[PDB]
Order: structure tokens, then sequence, then C-alpha cells
């Protein structure tokens, strides 16, 4: 059939974070609370338009805000975040329960400077209602014409003409 | 996956041929029946895992339950056959032809 | 015959897991959810011979998604041509396809 | 490095089971107002090595009326299943981390039963046949009981893993929440290991040697190694599941030491049971399990279904 | 490491061939135990481990009771393993040669694409959710407790009625 | 004690899953970009160098739907190395 | 791959042990040595005759109870469900009917080893 | 009743396993129906976030859903925090 | 027996076909078939004679093999389309395997060999339960896939079942084997009309069931096993003779009995679909069926075979016949031809 269109390497190039999973999980709550608007815009476009090829600008914005968040972390206070993410990196599951003291020091850092508040137990896991100006895709799934149903017969139910009409049975 | 499914279908075919061709042993016939059952279980599990049909994943467990019930009934009937004759021979149980 | 006590009584004993695009356990999909959804929405209301005739496009797309015969044949043709060019010495694979690539997250 | 890890798991386990034979002989002797071996080694420590060398330098003596293929396959199967069963245990980090570790344990135990059955049928002798049939009855009874026990205990736990058991028993043992399940599990581990009171597969008094009566030295030593490795393993599994050792993220050495102490205590408990009690009849074992443990464990399985629901203490998935 | 599942499927085919060739039921149960272990490995390779371990445990119990019964009643003085008749061995190797011949024919006839020698090991797992929690097998078998209670109740009634059935058959 | 500790573990699991949720969009964006990069390099390597057969379309799909169909593992790692294909097929399964 | 290597290493270890056991010592094989044991007398039967086990009904019940076990085993993932009331009711019904079957068999003397 | 009490006491003396099993069966039936924590298990399993919360569009006609996770709106988990 | 297990077994016998005919999932149809088979086996082996044991064994292995082939077809359909119903575009190989396995479940030729064997050596009420109730669930599955069936294989199975049933009933002297071959012939007629009209195979199934229920009831009254045993019925129950003869003639398809109606309307529909060759051959072998019925009528009603001395004591004693079941079904299975437009649907 048709030729599938997909973007080029130039428009797929982006400044990647190059940041490990343990430091990502250490900074996860404040990253999720700092720019949740950009992330929710990307998720909204991704779930509305199922095509990944029309959300690349939103993905680059997600990378940009993540980079800005980590640059703020690196600029303001870096060594308690470093010891916190290394303590998380030590364990085999990156459990938050092991190193709550370093978590407390990093939260004290981000509360004294930049005024960040860590989200509560059930705050990051709810719907968000993000405002956007991108138009709603009127035809997801690229649906076809949906052919019309059968022409249903309407009318009054008259009795059967001349009975059952089964051979010699008159009635 | 298509090669493996072809192999599983051929395994079911072989176990069906074993069920149809008797060799003097009702127990061996029941063994061929359970080989057919195992082949069907593996086919259903592989299909559900490939298609990610987690809603249809209870189907292999259901066929396993009913297959073990029928194997139980077959073993009970084999016990009755052995009590009747003492040899468990399908050619020995033949007296209903007249 | 086919009694319809489930439709008469309004219950659903076995109707929510009839096909792939139907009520996965947590929120998951079944790898052809969109294609099976399009096929069923095409075929509903006109079922039988008309659904076999004028939903053939949707059914062919769904069958291609589920069985992947055409993708297998296309990939086999590409790999066969690649191996022929390797034998004839007219092709050198790029570094990313064969060997060391630059990893991106 | 992984082969070095395999060696440091396998070789200490084999030395541990050889000295388990030594410890069994000495403990039984000292409970019998005598000594154990104290002549072969400085304190008898060379006695298992002398026994092993004698068994591997006697002839294996293949018999005439014997299915040779199964006769050879069964002891090697038993030993490799014992070591494979030793594989996924965490102390506190397993060699091989399995999501369905307990299911793997159950499958491997049933396959070990098959090793015993194939040996008994292949050694074409009447006493071997008797031992095989007794093994069939025994594994029927303890298999159904063990499956229910593990279901209820791991319902109190989260997944079917064992690091999750460590994290569950981080604060308190599982013996205090489910001690009747621990008692029935201890009895079921005795039945699984074919140990006294209800050994009944190598019954020296009812039979001559049971399923080993035609096995001469060599493969007989393989069967003995598999049995005693399974003894240490069932005690180790009991102390991992129920008597949870102290776990600290900074150092695991105290976890390994606590696991060692409790496993040694339960192995000595097995030898204690053997010294104390006479043998069951193998129909009495089936009656005992199916009439006492199975109704009680069905009721307790129902109670442990209901318990996290009405206490809201449902364990996490991970 | 690509054709691992194909090797397992071939071993399953061989085990089912032996079971069809019908040894003494001791060796039939052996072949079914081997086939059950191999099918467990195939299910584990294709995905979730719960279904494979379940069928392994179930067939272990089943073949154990089968072993007891073929010792009790389905036995004879000389239980044939495979070599009592040379026809059985010749037919086993004939079936193996026919298997090799048919897979070579289907590799040569690559139009349909059921079996391909070059494309083997390329289409084992089609699409998987790379990031995601609770997507393994066993979650659906748990959903039998909540989403398919009809499946659960027909299985439970099958086992209950089966208890009554076996007692009434072997009542004597 | 089991009730209290299991409730605490439920709270810890909710915290871990919320960290996962907060990190989800970044992983989604990077995953989509990597998938598109692999598809684009496969399309170019099939396009220019591989196919000079007269009856062949380069970017031809196998569906008439003209929408996004996510690629298969064998589709996106087919031209790659056999070790990479085996890692994509049996990485998580064999990692034990 | 790791578990596969450990399994193969254990199998090769057992094979090496039995190969050492078979090729190390000295062999002296004759008929009276390799005859079946039978407590110092020639066996009357061939040890392949029918055995007539006495717990056959218990074995069939074990098959059914093993499949009830297979039904009951996905409970650790079943308790994570969002409904939990139908889950609790279904688990109660399953365990209750299994117990009712066991009680009926006990009353009808099924597990009593009929000779 | 005298006969019922005598029968139960004799059963408790002679077969104290069936008595325990039936008592545990009855306790496991009764206890979820009288516990005040039964709804909490279902609510905890509901509140456990195994999936991504897909955001909705802002049409401006829904004031119930929040605009940001750091908002008073939405299903707060203070009951689980204080449970 | 025992009332508790009687209730369990009979409820499962009822529950099997009900699940099969009321379930839209092929897996649930298969578990209904399994329910029916496993539930009806202990009712078969109940007298604990060698013949009952043999019949139970034969029935078990036959139905287990057929159900395994059914499950193979279901799994292959699930592989091909991902659904749990043969919708419209399944494989003809899958559909033909489904038809073959359901034919072996039903017991029509050339899969018919077990049916007279199992019906023999089994008590008469269990033969009635088999030959009537066990043939509804496979027929329900066959009616559910009403199109997308191979008419060639359908017509071949139908014609060979009618031929072999006519020949077998012609040869047999045992009453249960006669009833089994009658079952094979009528199942051949139902299968013949299956791909063209589900209403007509339902009608023929209902006519056959209400025709062979009182035949089995009249056999059950005196425990008459053979042609001679039914021949000394003029001394045992002389009031039975007219209804026995009329029901045998109705099973033969003679006008103006209502058993002529299913054959007549099936021939009419096959004329409408241009299968005159098959219809003519089926009608001639139905005449053969009527021949062995008429020999039975000669034995039991139109002549008086010799009787023995102890039938005097049999006349001395008193009997009991079920109200609302025998006479109602006999009248509705003999004198309901003028309600033919009401019977067809
Ligand atoms: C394709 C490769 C997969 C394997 C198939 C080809 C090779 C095997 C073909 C079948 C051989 C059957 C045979 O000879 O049986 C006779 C033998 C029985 O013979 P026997 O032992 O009674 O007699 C031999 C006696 N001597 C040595 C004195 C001559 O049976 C077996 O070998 C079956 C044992 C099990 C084999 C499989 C074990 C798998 C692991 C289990 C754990
Ligand atoms: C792993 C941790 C340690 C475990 C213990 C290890 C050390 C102790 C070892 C002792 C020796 C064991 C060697 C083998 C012994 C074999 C014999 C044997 O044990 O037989 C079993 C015996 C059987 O006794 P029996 O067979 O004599 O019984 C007679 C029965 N008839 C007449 C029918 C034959 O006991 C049991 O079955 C009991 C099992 C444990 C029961 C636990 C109940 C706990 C309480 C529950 C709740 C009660 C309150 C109710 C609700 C109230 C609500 C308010
Ligand atoms: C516990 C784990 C390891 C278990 C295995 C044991 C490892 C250590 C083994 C050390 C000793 C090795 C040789 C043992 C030989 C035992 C049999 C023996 O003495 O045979 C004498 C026989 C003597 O043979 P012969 O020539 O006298 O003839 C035998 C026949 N007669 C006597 C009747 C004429 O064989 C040998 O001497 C073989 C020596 C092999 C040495 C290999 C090293
Ligand atoms: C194809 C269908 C025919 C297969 C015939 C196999 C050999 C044979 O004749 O088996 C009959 C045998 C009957 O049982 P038995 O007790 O052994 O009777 C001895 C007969 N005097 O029955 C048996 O021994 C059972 C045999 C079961 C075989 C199942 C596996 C079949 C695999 C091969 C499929 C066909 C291959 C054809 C190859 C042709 C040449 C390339
Ligand atoms: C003397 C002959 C003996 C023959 C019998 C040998 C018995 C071996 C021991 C018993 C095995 C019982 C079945 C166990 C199956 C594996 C259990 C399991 O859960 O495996 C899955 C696991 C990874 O799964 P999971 O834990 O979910 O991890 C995902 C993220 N971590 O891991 C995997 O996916 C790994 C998959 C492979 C593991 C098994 C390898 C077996 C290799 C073949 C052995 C036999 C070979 C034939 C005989 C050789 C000659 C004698
Ligand atoms: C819903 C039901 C299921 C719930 C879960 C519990 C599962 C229990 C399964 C087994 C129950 C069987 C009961 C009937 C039975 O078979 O009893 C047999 C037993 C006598 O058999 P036995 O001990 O072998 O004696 C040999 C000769 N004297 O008989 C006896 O010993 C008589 C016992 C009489 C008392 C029974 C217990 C009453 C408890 C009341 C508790 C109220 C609070």
């Amino acid at each position: 059939p048709g030729i599938v269109e997909l973007p080029t390497l130039e428009e797929l190039k982006v400044e990647e974070v190059k940041v490990s999973s343990a430091v990502l999980k250490a900074a996860a709550h404040h990253y999720g609370a700092q720019c949740d608007k950009t992330n929710k815009e990307f998720m909204l476009c991704r779930w509305e338009e199922k095509d990944p090829r029309r959300c690349l600008k939103e993905g680059k914005l997600v990378n940009g805000c993540a980079l800005n968040f980590f640059r703020q972390i690196k600029s303001h206070c870096a060594e308690p975040f470093t010891e916190y993410w290394t303590c998380l990196d030590y364990s085999n599951m990156q459990l938050f329960r092991h190193c709550r003291q370093q978590q407390a020091k990093f939260d004290q850092c981000v509360l004294d400077k930049l005024g960040w508040v860590r989200p509560d137990l059930g705050q990051l896991s709810k719907v968000t209602k993000v405002k956007t100006d991108r138009p709603l895709p009127e035809n997801p799934y690229h649906s076809r014409a949906r052919p019309e149903p059968n022409p249903v017969i309407e009318g009054d139910l008259k009795p059967a003409k001349h009975g059952t009409r089964f051979f010699f049975w008159t009635v | 996956m298509p090669s493996t499914f072809f192999n599983l279908t051929m395994a079911f075919s072989l176990s069906l041929l074993g069920t149809l061709m008797f060799r003097s042993h009702l127990m061996s016939t029941l063994l061929c029946l359970e080989g057919m059952v195992l082949s069907l279980f593996i086919m259903t599990s592989v299909t559900s895992l490939n298609s990610n049909s987690m809603s249809s994943m209870p189907i292999p467990i259901t066929i396993l339950v009913f297959a073990a019930c029928e194997a139980a009934v077959g073993l009970a009937l084999l016990v009755k056959v052995s009590n009747t004759y003492g040899t468990d021979y399908v050619q020995n149980l033949n007296l209903l032809q007249c | 015959p086919f009694l319809d006590i489930q439709k008469k009584l309004g219950i659903s004993l076995d109707r929510h897991f009839m096909f792939l695009s139907a009520e996965q356990p947590y929120k998951n999909a079944a790898r052809c959810h969109a294609f099976e959804k399009e096929w069923i929405e095409c075929a509903h209301g006109i079922g039988g011979t008309r659904a076999k005739k004028e939903c053939k496009i949707e059914f062919d797309d769904f069958e291609e998604c589920l069985l992947r015969y055409k993708t297998m044949r296309r990939m086999h043709d590409i790999k066969k041509q690649r191996e022929k060019l390797m034998k004839e010495g007219k092709y050198t694979p790029p570094p990313h396809h064969s060997g060391r690539e630059e990893p991106r997250p | 490095m992984f082969f070095i890890n395999i060696l440091t798991l396998l070789v200490p386990i084999l030395i541990a089971m050889a000295f388990l034979t030594l410890v069994e002989r000495k403990i039984l002797g000292y409970m019998q107002l005598r000594k154990g071996p104290n002549i072969v080694g400085p304190y008898g420590i060379l006695q298992p090595f002398a026994d092993a060398m004698k068994l591997f330098m006697k002839e294996p003596m293949r018999p005439l009326t014997t299915s040779m293929s199964l006769f050879i396959i069964a002891p090697t199967l038993s030993l490799t299943l014992a070591l494979s069963l030793w594989v996924p245990l965490p102390m506190p980090h397993p060699l091989i981390n399995l999501n369905l570790g307990i299911l793997f344990i159950l499958a491997t135990s049933s396959l070990s039963v098959y090793s015993i059955l194939w040996s008994g049928w292949a050694s074409n002798s009447k006493y071997s046949l008797f031992g095989a049939l007794r093994a069939v009855a025994q594994t029927i009874s303890y298999e159904v009981t063990m499956a229910i026990i593990l279901l209820s205990v791991l319902l109190m736990n989260g997944s079917y893993s064992l690091q999750t058991l460590i994290t569950t028993q981080e604060h308190m043992w599982l013996l205090l929440p489910a001690w009747p399940m621990a008692m029935m599990w201890f009895i079921s581990t005795l039945a699984e290991t074919n140990r006294a009171p209800f050994d009944l597969t190598e019954g020296e008094s009812e039979l001559v040697s049971g399923f080993n009566v035609e096995y001469a030295a060599g493969p007989f030593a393989l069967f003995f190694m598999a049995e005693y490795t399974n003894i240490i393993l069932m005690n180790a599994l009991t102390t991992i599941i129920f008597l949870g050792p102290l776990y600290y993220i900074n150092l695991p050495e105290l976890y390994s030491t606590n696991f060692m102490m409790e496993a040694l205590l339960l192995s000595s408990t097995f030898l204690w049971i053997r010294a104390s009690y006479p043998r069951f009849r193998y129909d009495q074992l089936m009656h005992l399990l199916w009439k006492n443990f199975l109704p009680l464990t069905l009721a307790l399985c129902m109670w442990h279904i209901s318990l996290p629901i009405f206490t809201a203490g449902v364990p996490p998935y991970m | 490491m690509n054709n691992y599942i194909f090797v397992l499927s071939s071993l399953f085919l061989v085990g089912c061939l032996g079971l069809a060739l019908k040894p003494s039921p001791i060796y039939g149960g052996l072949g079914l135990i081997v086939s059950g272990f191999v099918g467990c490995l195939m299910v584990l390779g294709f995905g979730g481990s719960f279904l494979g371990l379940m069928v392994f445990l179930i067939y272990l119990g089943g073949m154990l009771v089968v072993f007891g019964y073929t010792t009790a009643m389905a036995t004879e003085e000389y239980p044939e393993t495979w070599g009592s008749n040379w026809l059985i061995l010749g037919f086993l190797v004939l079936g193996v040669i026919m298997e090799v011949f048919l897979i070579c024919v289907l590799n040569y006839y690559d139009e349909v694409g059921v079996i391909n020698l070059d494309g083997l090991g390329d289409w084992l797992m089609y699409e998987v959710d790379d990031v995601g929690v609770m997507l393994e097998g066993g979650i659906g078998v748990a959903a039998m407790y909540s989403c398919a209670t009809w499946m659960m109740v027909v299985a439970g009634w099958s086992l209950f009625a089966g208890i009554f059935i076996i007692i009434e058959i072997t009542r004597d | 004690r089991m009730m209290r500790w299991n409730q605490e573990r439920r709270r810890l699991l909710i915290e871990d899953l919320e960290a996962r949720i907060a990190l989800m969009p970044l992983f989604q964006a990077e995953k989509d970009r990597r998938t598109l990069q692999i598809l684009r390099e496969n399309l170019e390597e099939e396009a220019i160098i591989m196919k000079d057969v007269p009856n062949w379309k380069v970017g031809e799909s196998v569906f008439h739907t003209t929408r996004w169909v996510p690629p298969l593992i064998g589709e996106m790692y087919g031209l790659r190395t056999k070790e990479e294909m085996s890692n994509a097929n049996f990485g998580f399964t064999w990692y034990t | 791959m790791n578990l596969y290597t450990v399994i193969f290493i254990n199998i090769l270890l057992s094979l090496t042990l039995i190969l050492v056991a078979f090729w190390l010592p000295q062999m002296n094989l004759y008929s009276e040595k390799a005859n079946p044991y039978e407590c110092g007398f020639d066996p009357t039967s061939s040890a392949r005759l029918p055995f007539s086990m006495k717990f056959f009904l218990v074995a069939i019940t074990f098959l059914l109870f093993d499949l009830e076990i297979a039904l009951l085993l996905p409970l650790p993932w079943a308790i994570q469900t969002i409904k939990t009331s139908t889950m609790m009711i279904m688990a109660f019904i399953l365990v209750t009917i299994l117990s009712l079957g066991l009680a009926y068999e006990w009353t009808q003397k099924g597990l009593e080893w009929t000779e | 009743a005298g006969r019922i009490s005598a029968f139960l006491k004799n059963a408790w003396a002679k077969e104290p396993v069936l008595v325990v099993s039936f008592s545990v069966w009855g306790l496991a039936i009764i206890m979820p129906m009288i516990s005040p924590y039964t709804k909490y298990a279902s609510m905890i399993n509901k509140a456990t976030p195994y999936n991504y919360p897909v955001p909705v569009r802002d049409d401006g006609n829904m004031p119930d859903v929040p605009s940001h996770p750091q908002d008073p709106l939405g299903p707060s988990l203070d009951w689980l925090k204080n449970l | 027996m025992n009332p508790i297990t009687l209730a369990i077994i009979y409820f499962t016998i009822f529950l099997g076909p009900v699940i099969t005919m009321s379930s839209t999932n092929l897996m649930l149809m298969w578990v209904g078939l399994e329910f029916s088979l496993l539930a009806i086996i202990p009712m078969l082996i109940n007298k604990k004679n060698p013949r009952s044991t043999e019949a139970a064994t034969k029935y078990f292995v036959t139905q287990a093999t057929a159900s395994m082939i059914i499950l193979l077809a279901i799994v292959l359909n699930y592989k091909q389309l991902g659904t749990w119903m043969f919708q419209q575009q399944t494989n003809g190989l899958i559909l033909n395997m489904t038809l073959m396995a359901l034919s072996m479940k039903l017991g029509l030729a050339p899969f018919h060999f077990w049916l007279p064997e199992v019906t023999q050596g089994i008590p008469l009420h269990m033969g009635l339960i088999l030959l009537t109730w066990q043939k509804i669930a496979p027929l329900s599955i066959l009616i559910q896939i009403y199109p997308l069936l191979n008419s060639t294989i359908i017509l071949m199975l139908a014609i060979t079942s009618i031929f072999m049933g006519a020949w077998g009933g012609l040869n047999q002297t045992q009453m249960r084997k006669i009833m089994a071959y009658s079952s094979i012939a009528h199942m051949g007629w139902m299968l013949a009309i299956l791909p063209y009209n589900p209403s007509l195979t339902l009608l023929n199934l209902m006519i056959y069931i209400i025709l062979t229920a009182p035949m089995f009831m009249a056999l059950m009254l005196n425990n008459s096993m053979t042609i001679n045993s039914i021949s000394l019925l003029w001394n045992k129950t002389p009031a039975m003779l007219t209804m026995i003869s009329l029901m045998l003639l109705s099973l033969g398809g003679l006008p103006p009995l209502t058993g002529f109606l299913p054959k007549w309307i099936i021939i009419t529909e096959l004329m409408k679909n241009n299968c005159l060759i098959m219809a003519t051959l089926m009608a001639m072998m139905a005449l053969l069926n009527l021949f062995f019925y008429t020999r039975l009528i000669y034995s039991t009603s139109l002549t008086m075979f010799p009787t023995n001395n102890n039938s005097k004591m049999m006349t001395h004693q008193t009997k009991t016949k079920p109200n609302l079941m025998f006479s109602t079904l006999a009248i509705m299975s003999t004198m309901t031809l003028p309600l033919a437009p009401q019977l067809i649907t």
C-alpha cells in the first residue's frame, strides 16, 4: 500500500539527559512536581494522537525541562543529592526506605533553596487536566467509512396472507 | 513462533495417531490422550503469550482442570476393567458385539 | 441450538473475553487492539455475508497484524537480498547495523 | 566469576552434607549413650571421606534383571535435582534469582520423587517395588499438604519469591503469625526428605533397604548424597520461610550467620527426631495427613485468605 | 541462542512420537514427563513462567499416579521399552527422517513462510511493553478469581462432581 | 504486626510506583525517539544500498490503514546483529 | 543463561561421579552375584507381576486435589485485585467445596484402603 | 442445650482437629463481615498506581479534577497515611 | 446408590448441555461437553457387570478423543483469529475437523460403530438418556455454525449414516441395538438438513426425541430386551400394542403419522436447494428403516407369539405406568400431523 512516513535523524536529534536510573529515581518526585505541565502535555498528545511522529516537539520539551531541572540541581546543591543517589544506587531495588536520612537532607536542600516541596503519598498518581492549544484529533485510528446498516422494515404487523400457505392447509 | 506452532500441531497429530492406533494397553491409550492434552495446553499458552491475551490466560488452566477430571475418570474405568479381567487388554474387552 | 439466557437475563458469564480487544486485566492491550477494534466496529450491524464482503480491508489489516505473514516475507526478502549482496561483495553493512553503534537512551 | 560463584555454592554444600553424615552419627551415638566415630579423623572428621572413598572404590555391580538405563539415570537425577534445588536460595542474595522460586522448589522435589520411583522400578526386585509404591503413597500425602501450606504462607507474603520473604520477615518471624503452618510444614519436610519417623522408602526393618536394596556402592552413594543434601535444604527452606534471620542492607554476613545457626539447629532437630521416634506405617502416614493436616490446613488456608482482607494487610506485589 | 525454542519444540515432537509409539506405560510416563518439562521450558521461553510451572507440577502428579496404576494393573512379565520389536525403532527413526524431510521441504518452499531456516529465531516474541509493571502471566490466572468467575465455578464444579463420579465408579 | 508492616509496605510500594510515574514521560519520549531512529536507519539502509530490484517499494507498509503500527521486535532488530536480537528476545527472561 | 549453565554443571557433576564410580574399581561379574536379591533365596515370581495397590481411590482423589491446588495457587496475585469481595467469596466457595468433597469421601470411606 | 454441649465437649476431647477446623472456617467466614477494615483493603488496591494516570483535556467545565498534583483537589491518600 | 451423589450426577448431566447451548464461548461449549461425558459415565457403569464396564470404557475413549479434536479446532481458531468463536473467515480445515469430531460425538456413520455397542449392555433408561439427551449439545454447536459448513462432507456423512443405520437395524434382533441404529438413521436426516435449515433439524430432533422416549418407556415397563421378549407382550401388557405399533409406524415415517412430517419437510427443503439425488437415496433407505420396524410390529402386535406358564403369575400381579409422560408423548408423536404448519418454524 502506501509509503510509511517517518522523521529523519536531524529532527530526531536532541540533547539527551545521559543520566542513570538511580539518580533519576532519586530526583523523581521533585522532577515530577517541577514541570508536570510539560510532561502531561506530552502524555496527552501521546494518548490522543497514537502516532509518535507527531509528538516530537513535546518530547524535546520534556527533555529540555528535565535538563533544566537537573541543571538547577547541579548548580544549587550537588553533594547531598550525590550521596543520596549513590545510596539509592547501592541497593538492588533502589528502595527509598533504606536511605531516608540522605533523602531528608536533599529535601532540606530543595526546601531552603528554590522552595520545592516533595509531593505527598498520593499526589503524583492522579489525573491532571492539562491545558493545551493543540487541536483534538477528530479521527483517531484512521477509521474508514463505517458502512450503513440494513434498511430496517417498518409498518403494521398484518396477519399472514391466506394463512400459513403450507400446501393444502387452508388456515 | 510459526515453526514452534507447526511442531506443536504435529505433536498433537502424533498423539492423536497414538490414541487411534491401539497397542494392547488401555493405559497407553490414556497416556496418548494426556499427550494430546499437553500439546493443546502448550499451544494455548504460547498463543496467549504471543498475542498478550491476559484475559484469555485462564483458558489453559480450565482445559487442564477438565483434562485431569477426564484422566481421573479413565483411571477409574481402567481399575474396573482390571477388576473384571485382570489383564487390562482392549482386545480382551470385546463381548458387546452380539 | 443457541439459547440466549445471557442476553435475556442481562448477565455476562462469558462475553467480556470473547476477543483480544476486550477488558484486559489491569490496563494492558493485546498487540492488535486497534485493528480488532476497527474490524469489529466495521462488522457490527451488518453481520455475516456483508461483513465478509465490505469489511475485508479491516479484516486483512487485522489478520496481518495478528499473523505477520507479509512482514515476515518482506523481512526475509530484505535479508535474502542483503546476503546475496554480501556474497557478491557489493555491500558493506553500516557500523550501527553490524557491530558498534552509538547508544541513545 | 559466575563459575567461581557456582563452585562456592556447590563445594561447601557437599562438604556440609558429608559432615552432616558425621554429625548425624555422633548425635545419634551420644543420644544412644555411646560415641560417634572418633578414630578415623582427629575427632572423626575423616570418617565421611573414608566412607566416600570406600563406596567409590567398590564395584557398582550391575544386576541381570535390571532396566539399566533407568537404573543409571535415577541416582544422577536425584543428585542433580538436589543441587538444582539448592540453587535459588537467598542468603540473602541468591545465586539465581527466580520470581517463582517456591514453584521451582515444588517442581524439583516432585522430580526427585520420580528419581526414587524410577530407581525402585528399574532395580527389578520385589523389595525395590515395595519401596517405590511406598514412595508413591508418601508423596501423594505430603504433596497435597505442602502445596496448601505454602499457598497460605505465601498469601501472608507477597509474591512467590524469597527476597520478598526476607523483607516480610525483616521485623518479625513468620513463626509467630503462622506457627501451626510451621508445625505442619516441619512434618511435611520430614515426609519430603523421607526421614524418621516416616521414612518408609529405605525402611530397614519392614523392607531390607527399600529402593536401594539392589544398588551397590557408587550410585548408592549418589542416592545418599541427594538425600542428605535434601535434608539440609528442607531445613534451610524452613528457616528462610518461617524463622527469618536478621537482615541489614549494610552487611549480609550476620544474615548468613543467623541462617547458618538456625539451619544447623533444624538439622540437629531432624537427627533428634530420628533418635526419638519409631516408624509409622505408610497407610498410617496417609491417614494422619489426609485426616488431620489436610482439613486443618484447608481451614487455615481459608483463614489466611480472609485475614489480609479483614485486616487490610494485603502485602504489596513487589 | 536464537533456535532454542525450535530445539525445544523438536524435542517435544520426539517425546510425543515416543508416547505415540507406546512403550510400556512406565516409559510412556517417562516420555510424558520429559515432554511436560520441555513444554514448560517452551512456555517459559515464550513468556510468563506460571503456566509452564503449573503444567509441570500437574503432569508430575498425574504421571506419578499413572506410574502407581501401571505398576498395579497395567503391567506384564516383560514390559517392552522400545527394542522388543525392531519395527518400533525403525519407525521412530523413520519418523525422525520424515520430520527432517518435511522441515527441509518447508524451508525450501519459503513462499508461505511457516518454517524458515534463515528467519528462524527472528519472530519468537513479537511485541512487548518495555516499560511496565504487572504484565506477566499469572495476573490473568488471578483475574479468573475476579473477571472470569464463571470459568472458576465451572472448574470447581468439575472437580467436585469428579470426586463424586470417581467414588461412584470405583464403589464396586 | 503483619497487618501494620504490610500497610507500611503498601505505602512504600505506592511511593515507588509514583516515582516510576513521575519518570514515565521522559522514558516514553526517549523510547519513541529511539524507536523512530532505528526505523529511520533501517528504512535508509533498505532504501539506498539494499534494494535495486525493479519491482520494490522502499517504505511500503503491509497495511491499508495508513496510521501508526508499532514495530515488532524482529522488525526493528532484524537488520541488527544476532546477539542484539537475542538480547531483545530473551534479555528479561534469561536475566535471573 | 545462568540457570541453564548451573543445571548443566550439576548434571555433568553427577555424570562425572557415576562415571568415576563405574570406571574406577575392579569388576568381577558372575551370575550368582548379579541375580536378584530376594533375601538369600531365588525369587518365586518375576517382580513384574500385578501388585494391586490398595489406595487407588486416594490416588484419583489426589489428582483432583492437585488440580484444585492449581486453581488455588494464583491467590497471591488474586488478592491484588480491585474488587476483593467477589475474590474473597470465590476463594471461600472453592475451599469450601474442596473440603465438602473431602468430607464426603471420608464419610463414604473412600480413603480407607479397601483390601 | 445439654446434648449439644456434651457432644461438643466430647468432640473437643477426642477429635480436637475437626473442631478447630470448623471453628477456623466459621471465624474466616464471620470476621470479614464484622471488621471495620474490610473496605480499606479494596481502597488500598484501588489507590495503588500500577498504571500511568492519563491526563484529560482542559475544557474549563470540570472544576472537580485538579490542575496540578500539588493541589487540594483529587483523591488524597491521608486515610492511608494515617492508617 | 446415594441420593446426594444421585443429585450431583443428574444435575451435572443436565448442566452439561445447558452450558453448551447457552454459552457463546467455544471453550465453555467444550467444558459443557466434558461435563456431559464425565457425568454420564457413572450412570452407564452402574450395574457393575462386564458388559457395563466395556460400554463405559468404549464410550469414554470415543468421547474423549472426539472432544480432544474439538479442542484442537478451538485452539487453532484462536490462533488464527484471536477470538473464541468461528466467526466467518476461519479455516475450512478447522471447520471440517469440528464437523468430524462432532459427528463422532453424535455417533453417525462411519463413526457409528460404538453406538450399538454402548447402547447394548446398558440399562434401558440409560440408553434413553444417551440416545436423546446426549445428542443435543453437539447438535447445538453444529446449529451455531449454521453457515460455513462443508455441504459435501455434511451430505456424505448424512447419506452413509442413513445407509449404515438402515442396514444395521435390518440385521439386529436386540432391541437396544435396533434403537441405536434408528438413532443413527435419524441423526443422518438431521445432519442432512443442517446446513440449509436449522429449524428443520431442530424439528426432526424434537420429533425423534418424542418418538423414542415412549418406545424406551414401553421397553422399560416389562424390561423387554429382545424381539421375543417384546413378542410376549400380548400376555403381559395387551393395552400397549396399538400405541407400540403406531409409534413404530411413525418412526418408519408412514403417513398420516407425524413421523412422516420431518422426512417430508426435509425432502421439501432439499428440493428447494436442488439435492434430488441425496433426497431420493435417503428416502429409499428410510423405506428400509420402515422394513425393520414393520418386522418388529409383526413380532409384537399383528401376531401372537407363544407364551410360557409364569406369565399367568405376571397377569396375577399389578403394575405401574408413568402418567403424563408415556401417553402424552405417544399421542403427540402419532396424531399430530394436521398441526404441521404449527410444528414447522
Ligand atoms: C519448624 C518450626 C518447629 C516445628 C516443631 C518442631 C519441633 C517439634 C517436633 C515434635 C515431633 C514431631 C515428629 C513427628 C510426629 C508425627 C506425629 C504427629 O505430629 O501427628 C500429628 C498429630 C495427630 O494426632 P493423632 O493422630 O494422635 O490424633 C488422633 C486422631 N485419630 C483418633 C483420628 C487418629 O497432631 C495433629 O495433627 C495436630 C497438628 C497441629 C495442630 C495445631 C493447632 C494449633 C491451634 C489452632 C487454633 C486453636 C484455637 C481455635 C480457635 C479459637 C478462637 C478464639
Ligand atoms: C540426568 C538428566 C536430568 C534431566 C532433568 C534436569 C532437571 C533440572 C532441574 C529441575 C528443573 C525443573 C524446571 C525448572 C524450570 C525453570 C524455572 C524457572 O522459573 O525458570 C525461569 C527462569 C527465569 O524466569 P524468572 O524467574 O521469571 O526471571 C525473569 C526475570 N528474573 O529461568 C529461565 O528462564 C532459564 C530457562 C532454563 C532453565 C532450565 C535449563 C534446563 C537444561 C536442560 C537440562 C536437561 C538436559 C537433558 C539431559 C542431559 C544429559 C543427561
